[PDB]
């Protein structure tokens, strides 16, 4: 077994840095490079940097040169990275991982990845609004409830309805980053339609790192 | 600087069936592709190094080869925890240049979404704009998307789209469209609709309102 | 005329590929017979070696 233990994340302002580590167990870092990827969330991945353990020599991708440096450490047989003047450019979840000498051969084990956030608004709690059914005959005849969560920061954002209670027809969207600098998602319930009137539709949305949630009461409108 | 072009954006297996993926270098790379698989969560896992070398760890169905300058990945048989977007990254030189990843689907029956859709509200009007929300709910392929109208004419520039993760079972999805309005440019117009259209539907939904409508 | 012992240690995975007629990265890169080889390939795993 082979460990690749990833620590160092965070919420940091435009202009600011965060130094990430990423710890070795179950082989050395000598006669392997260790590199960092950049995966900003929706997108793919793409290389940061890559350090030769037993060289210490660098390379760099375009995207982070000059701001990112790194480096590794095989007495304590781990490997780091320095991020610099952060911008909202560079929100992304920061992994790590290892291939055989200076490049040639793919990244084989990977750590799980640490998400960094940067925006030009440090932090905001959520708001919800809500999101009318349909009153016309539907397929099925059934019917949906919901909310638009709107302009938190950071992500994520659990949301569930009825206090936890309410799993069953639940459809919850990805947040999208809006021109606010701030997140939001899209959530229904989807049950018979003359459930709507009888079971209890709340939106709640959990958003752990500010120690706060929205608990927003959705009912149909007449209309 | 050496791009990874892969094809088809997206492919339609059964478990039990056959699939293929293609990553085209821009340049020579030699023989240092590496292939990935990633999980909701997780953190990616090398499946194939070197072009042909499988990875320890990775089940025997994951296997490729070379055919003059095209290199394709093969899962000889789907199972369930074979569907992810796979992705190509070339080792060759510096710097490390990953693709876009294709997104390989579990090919379900196929059908029409439930679709609903909210007209501004008076009370959402209070911001002083206006949100024209549509939503297709629990259908299937992964491709759809929504066109937009104002008095009947074709919307364009003004419209955001979000598309939900699968179901773990049915591998459905949602996909919920907006329009962006200032509460001026709703004043300004009678009729909206939201048209539905995607590979399930045999007829696109419309669904549509007049202003102050719901 | 000539008897020739070719030798070498490998993967289990390939040893499959010392064969005539094959690809593969030791077969591309490393070490082949021809397609009209006249010979037999004998391998054994040796981790206690």
């Amino acid at each position: 077994e082979v460990q690749l233990v990833e620590s160092g994340g965070g919420l940091v302002q435009p202009g600011g840095s965060l130094r990430l580590s990423c710890a070795a167990s179950g082989f050395d870092l000598g006669g392997y490079s260790m590199h960092w990827v950049r995966q900003a969330p929706g997108k793919g991945l793409e290389w940061v940097a890559g350090i030769y353990a037993s060289g210490g020599a660098t390379a760099y991708a375009d995207s982070v040169k000059g701001r990112f440096t790194i480096s590794a450490d095989t007495s304590k047989n781990t490997a780091y990275l320095q991020m610099n003047s952060l911008r909202a450019e560079d929100t992304a979840v920061y992994y790590c991982a290892r291939s055989y000498y200076y490049g040639g051969f793919g990244m084989d084990y990977w750590g799980q990845g640490t998400l960094v956030t940067v925006s030009s608004a440090s932090t905001k709690g959520p708001s919800v609004f809500p999101l009318a059914p349909s009153s016309k005959s539907t397929s099925g005849g059934t019917a949906a409830l919901g909310c638009l969560v709107k302009d938190y920061f950071p992500e994520p954002v659990t949301v569930s309805w009825n206090s936890g209670a309410l799993t069953s027809g639940v459809h919850t969207f990805p947040a999208v980053l809006q021109s606010s600098g701030l997140y939001s998602l899209s959530s229904v319930v989807t049950v018979p339609s003359s459930s709507l009137g009888t079971q209890t539709y709340i939106c709640n949305v959990n958003h752990k790192p500010s120690n706060t949630k929205v608990d927003k009461k959705v009912e149909p409108k007449s209309c | 600087d050496i791009q990874m072009t892969q094809s088809p954006s997206s492919l339609s297996a059964s478990v039990g069936d056959r699939v293929t993926i293609t990553c085209r270098a821009s340049q020579s790379v030699s023989s240092a592709v590496a292939w990935y698989q990633q999980k909701p969560g997780k953190a990616p896992k090398l499946l194939i190094y070197s072009a042909s070398d499988l990875y320890s760890g990775v089940p025997s169905r994951f296997s490729g080869s070379r055919s003059g300058t095209d290199f394709t990945l093969t899962i000889s048989s789907l199972q369930p925890e074979d569907f992810a977007t796979y992705y190509c990254q070339q080792s060759h030189t510096y710097p490390i240049t990953f693709g876009q990843g294709t997104k390989v689907e579990i090919k379900r029956t196929v059908a029409a979404p439930s679709v609903f859709i909210f007209p501004p509200s008076d009370e959402q009007l209070k911001s002083g704009t206006a949100s024209v929300v549509c939503l297709l709910n629990n259908f299937y392929p992964r491709e759809a998307k929504v066109q937009w109208k104002v008095d009947n004419a074709l919307q364009s520039g003004n419209s955001q789209e979000s598309v939900t993760e699968q179901d773990s079972k049915d591998s459905t999805y949602s996909l919920s469209s907006t329009l962006t309005l200032s509460k001026a440019d709703y004043e300004k117009h009678k009729v909206y609709a939201c048209e539905v259209t995607h590979q399930g539907l045999s007829s696109p939904v419309t669904k549509s309102f007049n202003r102050g409508e719901c | 005329t000539n008897v020739y012992a070719d030798s070498f240690v490998i993967r289990g995975d390939e040893v499959r590929q010392i064969a005539p007629g094959q690809t593969g990265k030791i077969a591309d890169y490393n070490y082949k017979l021809p397609d009209d080889f006249t010979g037999c390939v004998i391998a054994w795993n040796s981790n206690n070696l």
